[PDB]
């Protein structure tokens, strides 16, 4: 599989009245290590995150495109992008190249900038959109992830068990996949302060 | 996937089921594969998600240019062509299988559109991996002319037979009746399955998080 | 075999209460041709049970060769000890798995049936030795479009009559006929009860064309 | 000519000091069609030993008619009943055996060993094997361990107590688990058959999972 | 996989880690990649993990014969002349093997690497494994014959924790063995987790 | 197979790289180069599959010198990194694809020394030390062992030294020789070539 | 599929299956495989259903165009010459076998087989599909010169009768088309009004 | 190849055409695929030449030991028996389409057809080979019971022609067998014995 | 890769071989013995796929001191090499071939000194000077070069040397150091071995 050559792995949690967005940190080539520290959560807006995984290459292409389309719609309209909007900009983007994808699927994480309203969704290969008002997951580890969050999820929670539960999730379910781990980073979204966390994690 | 449609006396039912997988894993339980073409014709997408997606919303938006044109109701028909040719152009390689269902100035209209560009004009259809279990009920109980009540419970019927025998497709019942005097978008109409109570709390509790390095960025409001 | 030649489409099977009652078309089909069409897929094996098979009729005529023999064999002894339909499936599941493994299958699914003790058998085996049994059972096609039905009628109403089961089972054979090509108008039905073993010919079914008028 | 399939199902079990649980899916299918929804694969082998075996089918009752014929042999021969054990380096010689045209099963055997305290051996395949507290094998493996690593084996928890489990605990886990389960995986569901392994002997549970 | 064996004057040193895996999913953390085979003579297991057990415990099944019929112990050599004899027979046919056999017999410490490909070679240090180009680096920068006990440990287990840091497929903790002359011990078995603490 | 190597350290960056070039079972020489100079202050290390490595190399070289002559100054590493990374990226979906591994070497005079990794799909990655080639199995873990944030150059150059030894005990390869080159806020210093009789 | 045509003095007649197939599934079972061209032009389809249609669409297209540019009924000939046209051109790319049956007031009543691969002939009678294969001998010892039109639909219905049962590919109901100067007619047969023929029974 | 055999009360009527081809290339064109098995006992062989040849002298082979072992005239349902058993157990090995063809004191004329795979099937006509495909329909709409034996040869006859028209690995002579208690007759049809079926003109 | 190479003098024969042991990309072994002794004037080396070596060598071994055991007397040079292809040639079209190739090295009370050359095909050549391997191909035309019928244990020695130094100058492998021995009619004399730093 292409996607499992650098692996990765992203979630995404709803709270109430907050967001979290959490990632793995490793860089590798198949087997090898290479780095500890690969960014793979990206800030579009002030409290708007996008995480992506896969083909390291292509995350950081789709990356730099979608902040090219984001300014350039952020400078046009005078205003800050909705969330809903910029799932329809990735998934328009991503089905640009239907036919010679980008090897990488994406979660998105954020507030609404006016109403300030949790918002996460996921795209896949091509960009199918899909809108969860509990979790999204995204990586070489989902199934693990899936099992992890469907345990672990409770609806209305404040923004401290949000960050326990996403961080056991994450932990957990990273800890049994090989090409995923070497570290976690959290960030929870209020609306009145952005959280950035790095976790205890094992190093093997 | 399960998708159904049939035309009763006053207009068409259409039917789908609410369970997206990605390979034998559920990914979303909650899908609408009822899509909006315009306010009088209606599609159940199947198939390759992305493509069913993209097709319906090319289509509609084509289709609202042509109302907004000629001031006029659109026709079953002219979706019908659009699609056809469209699908037909990629020869296969976009994957939407689609029930078409609208009224219009000549009446109750329900199509089968294959990948491929092939169209059927028929009483009842089905579409996914379990149409052939809501066929079955379909060829079993099906009859012409029917009244609104019996041809809602049975589309619901041939959605739930899809549901319980076929693996990829569960969830809730999503249903769409179309007249010429209404319109009903029932999301959701049944639901047959649900989640069982959970029985112990996994300690959730501060401080079981171990963190080594923290950063907090105050925002402005 | 590892390619069939001849081979029959669907078998259906329900247990109602006092036995169990099988379905079968009577046609050959070599690829999409109707060959031979009028053939019989069901066996009567002993007095307790019967079977049918889909699949390479080759293969189909050597296992009742082969059970045929095996019944004849255990009467002769005169002990009082007949097979059960439970040990003809366990037999028949061995045989199945003994070919599989030395990559010489036979190309057929069984539906086996059988009353005993007062209690109903119905039984399924596959070419690979995937074994099972069931309150209904429906091979090839009738799979995906006669075991929704079957289904559905058994969750809300466990226990069947003869007449309900019968009646079933010709609505399930209507279905496939309407919506399986390699299928045929003509189906014999054996039912297996206390007193034994009994085999309806070539019976049909009615057909409803109507929507043909609803094309314009 | 393929001579495997996937069956699908979902195999668990969890020792505890005085007991073994061993919990199972009844369903039984193929490709995208049910085929029965009435398949437990738990399989008792003695007063005190469970086996649980998912995979192919055909390999499952095959093998289950094996071990059942050894343990007859080994009664004859030795006067005394096998122990979870000499079950288990037995399985893996009967594994090996199939070598260059394997048995598609995975195995979970759950038990007492011979102080009475709960055992549970977990096997691939081909016959490699290890003494666990917990296992998980099936379609929905990779979903149920990481739960079990953080509840049962308390990993990733900070000051946490590590209270021994009692059998209240295991079975209200086995319960939720499944259920979780169920939800993602779309070979898992129908029942849930448990077998709870004591001095008192074998005790069965059945609980409804969701039938789509 | 990560196995690592080097001779020094006061015997013979065996590390290993413990991870199984199964495509990129983590079987297990716990697993034995050592096999006792007598009080004196134990080797490692790498690459199939049911090959190494089964034709590792024929080996102890056709060791414990010689000991009856001679009346005297196995020589290290010998025993690895038995596996890849064993082993020869099945080129060809699929087995994954990679083993050292260690001990001591009437020539001192003796330590040999046996592989399905029919490999036989004596040494003084070896690595076998995925991880085993990051094990060699650290031992042969820290490798001397007059190590003292507790160095050779600690170069041991720098080594296996080097490689769980830098190859995917190792991980879970350190097992350790010290092959002397009345016999093996079972030094420790060291979380690398500890180990990360330990070394940063 | 070739070797590069790179450490970082508080002011400097340390780069080495083999100086053999070969074709079948023969070295045709033995006294070759891999580094380029982009800047004054930059190095970029190109190995891979022939003729891919000096066309790419040297596009990359000419754009930067353009730069240079247009604006007056120089680009600094992470945006000659970059543009890179672009444009390996942009060709690999192309008829034209380029396979090269490449490691980029620079000095900023605001955020100091800086190495980046890079591999033939186009994923940069910054880090404290880096090896590319078949080698780099054998010497990462050195590195790992002994790399000390507050290194310094004299220091370094014995880390440089302990990998290279390795490489001659245990690689099956013959790299006999090797280029050695430190980048500071002076430029670029040619060091003495690392040799084994 | 099994599609058939049939000349007589002053129209054709045309004649058709009503299955869909997906493999073994049927998608379709009441179909029409008889698609009008023009006024008094018709088409049987055989091979794949979107190809077909396709083809037959744009037919349809230019001859219209055609028609009213020169302010005449149009051709048999003129149809089956684009249909040619359209299939040799795609012959790579289509799999569409096509009868062509008419009526025109200078040569009467037409047919015109085009089969895969892009000819085009004339016939006294032509059959086609998959079917087609085990009504030979049928149509060869059945067919005689002078028939009329109530001979023409009986023969046709006989000989699809028998195609659909041995065919696994065709079944269903009989499609029957008659055109003459006076128009077209057009019946369905099912059940009963289908000819049976006795089956061997020992 | 297009073999055929019909039963009437007393008998049996078989047919066969008389091509052999390697490729497109006719090897023999007056071959006998009509074989004695025993004295009122017929086989037609249709696929591979060798192999059909080779299972027939074993079947003769062994009807003759068993005939003098039993002092009885053989049955033709034990000829069809040992055609089975060997077509079946070499199935993966042979290209072989029986029929078997005879009158026993017992059971009086019979008809078997054992096709590729090894099945055996009782029937009151048998068709077989590749030119059969083409007079399906012709000979179920053509049969009627209670034929006599010279409807039967001329029934037999007219149905080889017609595949002989139509298929380009049949053609040839045609060769008839009639089979009753009284013995055996054989024919041969060539030229303008072989009957003739217009063909169409426009 | 590994290089066997043989001169034959006027009363001798000079063998040497490679020590490598290699694993994919590393050396596991540098003090391994490519030689075999069959005789106490007969000896046998051998290159080729692992474990076939060993298993070829120590067969023929054995069956040689079987002789020597059975009948108070040793086999002669050409009576071992023939044997030798024999059974390879045997071996060849059965289920278990080997992937051997040998040089036999050996002297003759009667005969004189001996140099057989035998691939894997099992064809057998005797041959003045020979050599197996990748260096061949750079170390054959040196021998053809330098090589007189005549020539001294002395000089061979320094011809010896001359081709091993073309190896560690041309050679893309990694071949440090190199075993030497030599067979007269006093026997088996093992040399310094020829190292290069
Ligand atoms: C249904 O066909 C299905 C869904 O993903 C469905 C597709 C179109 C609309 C959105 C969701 N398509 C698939 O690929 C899987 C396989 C079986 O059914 C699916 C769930
Ligand atoms: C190690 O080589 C490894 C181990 O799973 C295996 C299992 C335990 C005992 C023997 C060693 N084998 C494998 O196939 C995986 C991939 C590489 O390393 C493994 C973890
Ligand atoms: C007929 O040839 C057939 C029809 O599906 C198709 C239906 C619409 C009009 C054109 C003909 N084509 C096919 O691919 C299937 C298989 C054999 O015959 C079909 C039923
Ligand atoms: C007939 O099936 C055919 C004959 O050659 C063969 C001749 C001898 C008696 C058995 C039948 N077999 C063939 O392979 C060719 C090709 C098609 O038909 C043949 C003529």
């Amino acid at each position: 599989s292409i996607m499992s050559y650098n692996g990765g792995a992203v979630m995404a949690m709803k709270g109430k009245n907050c967001v979290a967005i959490a990632a793995d940190r490793r860089f590798g080539i198949q087997a090898q290590m290479v780095t500890t520290d690969f960014q793979k959560i990206f800030p579009m807006g002030d409290r708007l995150y996008i995480g992506l995984a896969g083909l390291a290459t292509d995350v950081q292409t789709v990356a730099q495109r979608l902040k090219f389309r984001l300014n350039l719609y952020e400078l046009k309209e005078g205003r800050q992008i909705k969330p809903y909007t910029l799932m329809s900009m990735v998934a328009n983007l991503l089905y640009e190249k239907r036919f010679g994808p980008y090897y990488t699927e994406p979660v998105i994480a954020g507030l609404d900038p006016k109403t300030f309203k949790p918002f996460i969704c996921s795209l896949d290969l091509i960009g199918c959109p899909m809108v969860t008002d509990d979790f999204v997951v995204s990586g070489t580890c989902a199934e693990q992830m899936y099992g992890m969050c469907e345990s672990l999820w409770e609806p209305n929670m404040d923004p401290d068990h949000l960050f326990e539960t996403i961080s056991q999730a994450m932990l957990n379910a990273v800890d049994r996949d090989a090409v995923s781990g070497m570290g976690v980073i959290v960030h929870i979204i209020e609306k009145d302060k952005i959280t950035t966390r790095t976790l205890k994690a094992r190093m093997d | 996937t399960t998708i159904a449609g049939v035309v009763y006396k006053d207009g068409i039912v259409l039917g789908a089921d609410t369970r997206a997988t990605e390979g034998m894993v559920v990914a979303d339980k909650n899908c609408s594969k009822i899509h909006f073409i315009s306010p009088n014709i209606y599609c159940c997408g199947a198939g390759t998600a992305a493509d069913t997606d993209m097709t319906t919303q090319l289509i509609s938006s084509n289709l609202e240019l042509h109302s907004l044109s000629t001031g006029r109701l659109p026709r079953v028909v002219t979706a019908n062509r659009m699609l056809k040719q469209m699908l037909f152009r990629y020869q296969g390689y976009i994957g939407a299988a689609l029930v078409l269902g609208g009224v219009d100035v000549t009446g109750p209209h329900l199509y089968s559109i294959y990948p491929h560009g092939s169209t059927d004009k028929l009483p009842y259809v089905t579409m996914g991996s379990g149409s052939l279990a809501a066929m079955a009920v379909f060829e079993d109980k099906f009859r012409p002319d029917m009244e609104e009540e019996e041809a809602k419970n049975l589309v619901s019927e041939a959605i739930a037979a899809g549901i319980f025998n076929d693996l990829g497709s569960g969830s809730n019942i999503d249903l769409c009746v179309i007249s010429k005097n209404k319109l009903d978008f029932l999301r959701p109409y049944t639901v047959p399955n649900k989640k069982g109570t959970r029985l112990g709390r996994y300690r959730c509790e501060k401080g079981t998080t171990a963190v080594l390095t923290e950063k907090i960025t105050p925002l402005e409001i | 075999t590892q390619n069939p030649m001849v081979t029959g489409t669907s078998v259906l099977g329900v247990k109602f209460e006092g036995g169990v009652v099988i379905a079968a078309d009577m046609l050959g089909s070599y690829g999409s041709l109707a060959r031979f069409r009028n053939i019989s897929r069901i066996m009567r094996v002993n007095n307790s049970t019967m079977l049918g098979a889909s699949g390479d009729y080759a293969d189909f005529q050597y296992l009742k060769q082969v059970l045929g023999q095996m019944v004849i064999d255990e009467e002769l002894l005169g002990d009082g000890h007949s097979y059960s339909p439970r040990a003809i499936h366990s037999w028949l599941t061995r045989a199945m798995y003994s070919r599989r493994s030395k990559m010489n299958p036979l190309w057929n699914t069984m539906v086996i049936g059988g009353y005993a003790d007062g209690e109903s058998f119905l039984g399924y085996v596959d070419m690979l030795g995937v074994a099972y049994e069931a309150p209904s059972l429906a091979t090839g096609y009738g799979a995906y479009l006669a075991q929704p039905l079957l289904r559905e009628v058994l969750e809300k109403q466990p226990v069947l009559s003869q007449t309900e089961a019968r009646d079933l089972v010709e609505r399930c054979m209507r279905v496939l006929y309407y919506r399986d090509a390699r299928s045929y108008n003509r189906f014999q039905i054996a039912t297996v009860t206390e007193k034994g073993v009994e085999i309806e010919g070539p019976l049909s079914t009615e057909t409803n064309w109507d929507i043909a008028h609803m094309i314009s | 000519f393929s001579p495997y399939v996937f069956n699908g199902g979902t195999i668990l079990a969890i020792a505890g000091e005085d007991f073994a649980i061993v919990a199972s899916d009844t369903r039984l299918s193929e490709g995208f069609s049910i085929h029965t929804r009435d398949s437990p694969k738990c399989y008792k082998l003695t007063d005190k030993t469970v086996i649980g075996c998912s995979g192919f089918h055909g390999d499952c009752l095959t093998l289950t008619k094996i071990i059942e014929a050894r343990l007859k042999m080994y009664k004859h021969s030795n006067n005394k009943a096998m122990t979870t054990g000499a079950i288990a380096a037995m399985l893996s010689t009967i594994l090996y055996s199939r070598r260059f045209f394997p048995y598609y099963v995975y195995n979970i055997i759950g038990g007492l060993d011979e102080e009475g305290k709960g055992a549970v051996y977990s096997f691939d395949p081909v016959g490699s094997y290890q003494r666990d507290s917990f296992k998980a094998g099936g379609s929905a493996s990779a979903m149920l361990q990481p739960l079990l690593d953080n509840q049962v084996g308390f990993k990733n928890m900070q000051n946490v107590e590590h209270v021994p489990l009692s059998l209240d605990r295991a079975m209200r886990l086995v319960k939720d688990v499944f259920i979780s389960a169920a939800e993602r995986d779309v070979y898992t569901g129908d029942a849930l058959r448990i077998c709870i392994v004591t001095k008192e002997g074998i005790r069965e549970e059945t609980v409804s999972l969701r039938k789509d | 996989t990560t196995t690592l064996a080097f001779k020094f004057r006061h015997g013979v040193i065996v590390a290993a880690d413990s991870r199984a895996t199964a495509g990129a999913y983590i079987a297990s953390q716990t697993v034995k990649k050592v096999i006792e085979i007598n009080p004196y003579l134990l080797g490692t297991m790498a690459g199939g993990a049911a090959d190494c057990s089964f034709w590792e415990r024929l080996l102890a099944r056709q060791c414990r014969i010689y000991e009856l019929r001679n009346k005297e112990r196995i020589s290290v050599a010998a025993a690895s002349k038995l596996l890849a004899n064993m082993v020869y027979q099945y080129k060809g046919m699929g087995l994954s093997m990679g083993t050292m056999i260690c001990g001591w017999d009437k020539r001192g410490p003796g330590l040999y690497y046996v592989d399905s490909e029919g490999n036989r070679i004596s040494g003084a240090t070896f690595s076998v494994g995925s991880g085993s180009v990051y094990a060699y680096g650290v031992m042969d920068r820290g490798y001397s014959y007059d190590l003292e006990v507790e160095q050779a440990y600690d170069l041991a287990r720098r080594a296996i924790y080097q490689a769980t840091y830098r190859d995917a497929y190792s991980g879970g903790a350190v097992n350790l063995y010290h092959v002397r002359e009345d016999g093996w011990i079972r030094v420790s078995s060291d979380n690398v987790a500890d180990l990360h603490e330990k070394y940063s | 197979m070739e070797y590069l190597i790179g450490i970082q350290g508080p002011d400097y960056v340390l780069v080495a790289s083999d100086r053999v070039a070969a074709s079948n079972i023969v070295q045709m020489k033995d006294d070759h180069d891999k580094m380029f100079k982009m800047s004054e202050k930059i190095l970029l290390l190109c190995v891979g599959e022939a003729g891919d490595t000096v066309q790419f190399a040297e596009y990359i070289q000419k754009n930067v010198q353009l730069y240079k002559m247009r604006n007056g100054y120089e680009l600094s590493p992470t945006a000659a990194a970059n543009f890179t990374r672009r444009n390996l990226a942009d060709c690999l979906r192309s008829r034209t694809p380029y396979h090269v591994n490449l490691l980029l070497a620079g000095y900023d005079e605001h955020e100091g020394p800086a190495l980046y990794y890079m591999d033939y799909l186009a994923a940069l990655a910054k880090a404290p030390f880096a090896a590319h080639g078949y080698g780099a199995f054998l010497t990462l873990s050195i590195l790992d062992r002994y790399y000390t944030p507050t290194i310094s150059r004299e220091r370094a150059v014995e880390l440089l030294r302990k990998c290279l030894e390795e490489l001659q005990k245990r690689f099956i390869l013959n790299l006999p020789t090797f280029s050695v080159r430190i980048i500071d806020k002076n430029g670029i210093h040619d060091l003495d070539n690392i040799s084994f009789p | 599929t099994t599609i058939m045509a049939v000349q007589f003095d002053g129209g054709v007649v045309l004649g058709a299956d009503s299955r869909t197939t997906t493999g073994s599934y049927i998608a379709n079972r009441v179909t029409d495989k008889l698609t009008p061209i023009h006024d008094r032009i018709f088409c049987c389809r055989s091979g794949s259903a979107a190809d077909t249609q396709a083809v037959a669409d744009a037919v349809t297209y230019q001859l219209g165009f055609h028609s009213i540019e020169l302010n005449e009924p149009p051709l048999v000939h003129t149809a089956a010459s684009l249909f040619k046209e359209m299939c040799y051109r795609y012959r790579e790319d289509l799999m569409a076998g096509i009868i062509i049956a008419g009526w025109d007031p200078q040569e009467g009543g037409q047919v015109y087989s085009v089969p895969m691969g892009g000819m085009m002939v004339r016939q006294s009678f032509a059959i086609g599909g998959s079917g087609s294969s085990y009504i030979y001998g049928y149509v060869d010892a059945t067919y005689r010169e002078g028939m009329t039109k109530e001979e023409c639909l009986q023969f046709t219905a006989n000989a699809l009768a028998l195609a659909m049962e041995r065919d696994g590919s065709s079944g269903g109901v009989i499609r029957l088309a008659a055109i003459a100067e006076s128009g077209v007619e057009r019946q369905v047969l099912l059940g009963d009004q289908i000819p049976k023929f006795a089956v061997a029974t020992l």
